[PDB]
RNA sequence: AAACUUUCAGCAACGGAUCUCUUGGCUCUCGCAUCGAUGAAGAACGCAGCGAAAUGCGAUACGUAAUGUGAAUUGAAUCAUCGAAUCUUUGAACGCACUGCGCCUUAAGGCAUGCCUGUUUGAGUGUCAU
RNA sequence: GCAGAUCUUGGUGGAAGUAGC
RNA sequence: AGAGCAUAGCUGUUGGGACCCGAAAGAUGGUGAGAACCAUCUAGUAGCUGGUUC
RNA sequence: UUUCAAUGGCCCGUCUUGAAACACGGACCAAGGAGUCUAGCAUCUAUGCGAGUGUUUGGGUGAUGAAAACCCAUCCGCGAA
RNA sequence: UUGACCUCAAAUCAGGUAGGACUACGCGCUGAACAAUAAGCGCAGGAAAAGAAAAUAACCAUGAUUCCCUCAGUAACGGAGUGAAGCGGGAAAAGCUCAAAUUUGAAAUCUGGCAACAUUUCUUUUGUUGUCCGAGUUGUAAUUUCAAGAAGCUGCUUUGAGUGUAGACGAUCGGUCUAAGUUCCUUGGAACAGGACGUCAGAGAGGGUGAGAACCCCGUCUUUGGUCGAUUGGAUAUGCCAUAUAAAGCGCUUUCGAAGAGUCGAGUUGUUUGCAGCUCUAAAUGGGUGGUAUCAUCUAAAGCUAAAUAUUGGCGAGAGACCGAUAGCGAACAAGUAGAGUGAUCGAAAGAUGAAAAGAACUUUGAAAAGAGAGUUAAAUA
């Protein structure tokens, strides 16, 4: 078992000896990504998760991110 | 013909909108025509169906049957009417659903909201 | 790499709406500025008269319009071009003067302090 | 259930043990229901959960409004009281400093503004 | 098809529909009140300028104009003065 | 009905069908034991539960 | 003869073609401009209905408030709108390791790094004035 | 517009209730 | 004492993956531990092989 | 249509070479499956106009579907002088 | 000893900012095979970049940039191939800011703290006024940018970075307003079909409903608009203030007129004339680039800038002579899922009962799975 669970992506691709994930490059700040891996990119890009905040941003754009309360 | 480009005549999009509507939209989707007496007295052609409404079945096998609306099953676009049922194998009476457009309202379940709605659609109470 | 033109009718309509949107913002004044009349710079076309960029400072001075107010009434200024012949000077001074003959300039409000 | 509109018409420390009593009630009812309960039991679980949610909403809204009043017309306020539109929107030039002009530009627009005119055909 | 678009399809949340699609619609006039009062919201901007007695362009037009009906010396330029020009229509007179 | 996946909805049907058979079998086995213990119960069930036929449920004229 | 073999036909299996369908794809066009240290994208763990190999939500856990619509789900809502609140552990991830191990102040507040403007406290055999 | 491409996908045969476990 | 220009169809021909299919290049970027493995350039190819529908 | 009698009658496709033969491909059935699109050039034919010819880069315009149809200012391509 | 200044520091001091993600379309640094390509790396926005000539030309001259058509598959390079540009026609048009000259009869300039006063898409946002400190003379304002301009003189024409109110015209968001058969006969499980008689149409789009529905329902047309919520655009009109002892344009000159250096350029090496390294290194009617083979044109080594343009991503929308479940996205359903691999990665198959579950009660055989009598349905040859 040369790989364990990654603290960032949660996959069993964290090389124990090198302490580097082969999926996301943890603990590097920039997530691992390659343009030749188009299929790999679409498997973990924006949209494959909750987008809990991004949906809120899209919802609030129409009224202009307004605040306050109605009269 | 439609001329607004804000309304789609696509069958794919119209079927998707009807069969994926929320319950607020489904409330207006299941509307029934008022009877002639109610039509000339409330100045309204049709209204959304509500529980305890007194209706008459106009089409289908149960044509002519009267009764109150016991429940408005919005998840199936069906109406449940009192004593309009079907016998099962074990003897229990399974209620029969009738589309809201196939019934006519003969007596309204008037409340404060319905009266305001009536005068909202140009209707004298 | 192929450049298709399926948006050719769409671009025609989009530019027309920009003209109407501009005219909605500036209601009574033309959607274009007045361009001078110049001669193309070659022996093949020097007999043609086409539209220039703006009027030279010597053209504006002769017609009576200062270069600071010319832009305010829709008269472009070309500091680069010059009048090498008296014909170009006369062709474009008259163009300015005819423009000023057909121009209604609406007055603006001015602040007049009460004291001196 | 409880009405939100008359819940805001109560004192702050009154809402404290009302939340406390509601929390023990939910915990006690859950202890009752895990040993056997009817379908109505989970109905009052739903109502008491929303009632606790309504209770905590009033406490947080009242505290938030108090903080806003205490920090009114103060140069620096906590981040939770500050606006949250978009990181870029917060970094942008404000309309006041967007409209700042030099005295050279002020004189140009004071004496030679873009006139309103029309061309007769 | 995109995972973002698949994500919002699988959701039970409604889409942020906006209805702004109405072509053939021309911008309404603000600015001059006299122009707005006499403007024809159906006619094009060239047809409205011509009807109002105004010039939509002080230069040439870069195509053919619409024909709806079958119609039936430096001293004397820098020193001459042109006495304005007549107002063809009532709108220009206002 | 609720499941628009063909494989899942027939997996759910097979699960429910097996559950229905088990409870019916248990009720039948326990009914046989009590009716064996008291033959009068078997007489009551047979007399009361006569299978229906179209001749028996023919509309009245 | 019978059997077997073969052929043909009927019925029954097997199989899933054809036809018809279609809340899907694909393509074109049009409008718009909106992520993040005020913690994003992504990951994990929970919640409650479940059929999840789906969805929604975050210990206020199908969400709460407000504006509605107005009687269901299958002031109601597994509803719409949406300006207020809440939003677990993570992750650029930030007290150190990566859940332990810590520090300071009053369970809470906190405690990453670089850089910019300012504030305060110091040092210098720095240059000068007394 | 198919009979072939040691064609692609799926379905089904004889071998054969044989080799065998 | 000009006969051309434009469009359409047909046929031929030259390029584009160019009738379909069939040999490994090589290079770039990674994974695992010299060699191996993965993904894109790349429809890089077969002077040929097989097939090519009333 | 099944069968019988009399007469005849080889297994197709490819490749080979003189035709072969031979060697290749073919267990069966269904579905899918191979000269296409585009840019040039030349030929022929049709059509419009003709010493001319070509509206659609673009502008105008299109009240109901407006990516269509309709109209053409200045250039320009080819041809001819 | 103290103080001023400089320098080095420190602080859980106050106030800010950077990282990461997405990259269809920007712009950079790179870089193979075979193309200035893929891949790698860096940086952005709603567009980016470019941009107001150290530009063309040789004419009767043009006049920032960008994009389209044309030039033109031309010149040129090198026969093949590579392959522009000036002109011309269109789309859109908008211009400017500094450095370099003394405010010198007055640092006229700015950040921050504190205190009041307002203001808000907003108790969340923005400022204003006062005071103190700091920045700054090793230079912050006004003035000037070569198209000029400064300083004088001159008599013409000009002038608000203010704050209210009202109405109108626009934009956005959320409510609200809506014509006419379910009449008769026949078939059918069902009428939405057929036949008869009607009705409405600025509505005969589409969808739903037990079979082909303008009139049963949602809608569609009116709507390129009436009527209410709230937000905000530019103007108009009218008050109240207006620090004008001020600030501008155009006349005139017996007075002046600053213009960007390890840069241009020269030599030599690579990449591709550009760029870069290296050695050297300027000028003031100078310098750059062209036509002469003297003339023409431009004014670099500092900066900003909307529109026309691009857009496989994102937020929506409308379509289609497209595909119709071995097709069309890998994915019409569970789909980047199940599953495979230490991992990078790879990756499916799988749609349809009926109008309605009315999903087969009950009796009976069997250990059970199930069978058989029955029963539902218009049909279980659903
Ligand atoms: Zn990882």
């Amino acid at each position: 078992k040369s790989h364990t669970i990654c603290r960032r992506c949660g996959k069993r691709s964290f090389h124990i000896q090198k302490s580097t994930c082969a999926c996301c490059g943890y603990p590097a700040a920039k997530t691992r990504s390659y343009n030749w891996g188009a299929k790999a990119k679409r498997r973990r890009t924006t949209g494959t998760g909750r987008m809990s905040y991004l949906k809120k941003v899209h919802r609030s754009f129409k009224n202009g991110f307004r605040s306050g309360k109605p009269a | 013909m439609k001329f607004s480009r804000d309304v789609t005549s696509s069958r794919r999009k119209q079927r998707k909108a009807h069969f994926g509507a929320p319950s607020s939209v489904r409330r207006v989707l299941m509307s029934a025509p008022l009877s002639k007496e109610l039509r000339e007295q409330y100045k309204i052609r049709s209204l959304p169906v509500r529980r305890d409404d007194q209706i008459t079945v106009i089409r289908g096998s149960n044509k002519g049957r009267e009764g109150k609306i016991t429940s408005v099953y919005r998840k199936k676009f069906l109406l449940l009417i009192e004593r309009v049922t079907r016998e099962k194998a074990n003897g229990a009476s399974a209620p029969v659903g009738i589309d809201a457009s196939k019934v006519v309202i003969t007596k309204l379940h008037l409340d404060k909201d319905r009266k305001d709605l009536i005068v909202r659609k140009g209707g004298k109470v | 790499y192929v450049k298709t033109w399926f948006n050719q009718p769409g671009r025609k309509l989009r530019r027309r709406q920009a003209r109407q949107t501009k005219a909605a913002k500036i209601a009574p004044r033309p959607v274009e500025a007045i361009r001078p009349a110049v001669k193309p710079p070659t022996i093949r076309y020097n007999m043609k008269v086409r539209a220039g960029r703006g009027f030279t400072l010597e053209e504006l001075k002769a017609a009576g319009v200062s270069r600071r107010v010319a832009s305010t009434i829709g008269i472009p200024v070309d500091h680069r071009r010059r009048n090498r012949s008296e014909e170009s000077l006369q062709r474009n001074v008259e163009r300015i003067k005819v423009y000023l003959a057909h121009l209604i300039v609406f007055p603006r409000k001015a602040g007049q302090p009460k004291k001196g | 259930a409880l009405k939100t509109f008359e819940l805001r018409k109560q004192s702050q420390e009154n809402l404290a043990e009302q939340l406390q009593e509601l929390r023990q009630e939910l915990a006690s009812l859950r202890v009752q229901k895990i040993a056997g309960g009817s379908g109505s039991k989970l109905s009052k679980i739903k109502t008491t959960r929303k009632d606790i949610a309504r209770i905590l909403t009033v406490i947080n809204e009242s505290n938030r409004l108090a903080a806003r009043e205490a920090y009114k017309n103060k140069k620096y306020i906590p981040l939770d009281l500050r606006q949250k539109k978009t990181r870029a929107i917060r970094r942008a030039l404000t309309p006041y400093e967007q409209s700042r002009k030099t005295l050279k530009q002020i004189k140009k627009e004071r004496y030679f503004p873009l006139r309103k005119y029309a061309l007769k055909a | 098809a995109n995972p973002r678009q698949r994500n919002k399809q699988r959701s039970g949340k409604p889409r942020l529909t906006r209805r702004n699609a109405n072509k053939k619609a021309k911008a309404k006039i603000y600015g001059n009140f006299v122009i707005q009062q006499n403007w024809d919201k159906h006619a094009t901007l060239r047809q409205n300028y011509a009807r109002l007695g105004l010039l939509a362009t002080p230069n040439y037009v870069t195509g053919g104009v619409e024909k709806l009906y079958p119609d039936p010396t430096l001293d004397d330029v820098l020193d001459k003065e042109i006495s304005i020009a007549p107002a063809k229509t009532e709108v220009v007179r206002q | 009905g609720k499941i628009k996946n063909k494989i899942v909805r027939q997996q759910q049907y097979m699960k429910a069908l097996h559950q229905k058979n088990k409870d019916k079998l248990e009720r039948r086995k326990e009914r046989a034991k009590e009716e064996e213990k008291d033959p009068e119960k078997k007489r009551l069930r047979l007399s009361e539960n006569i299978p229906a036929t179209i001749e028996s449920k023919r509309v009245y004229d």
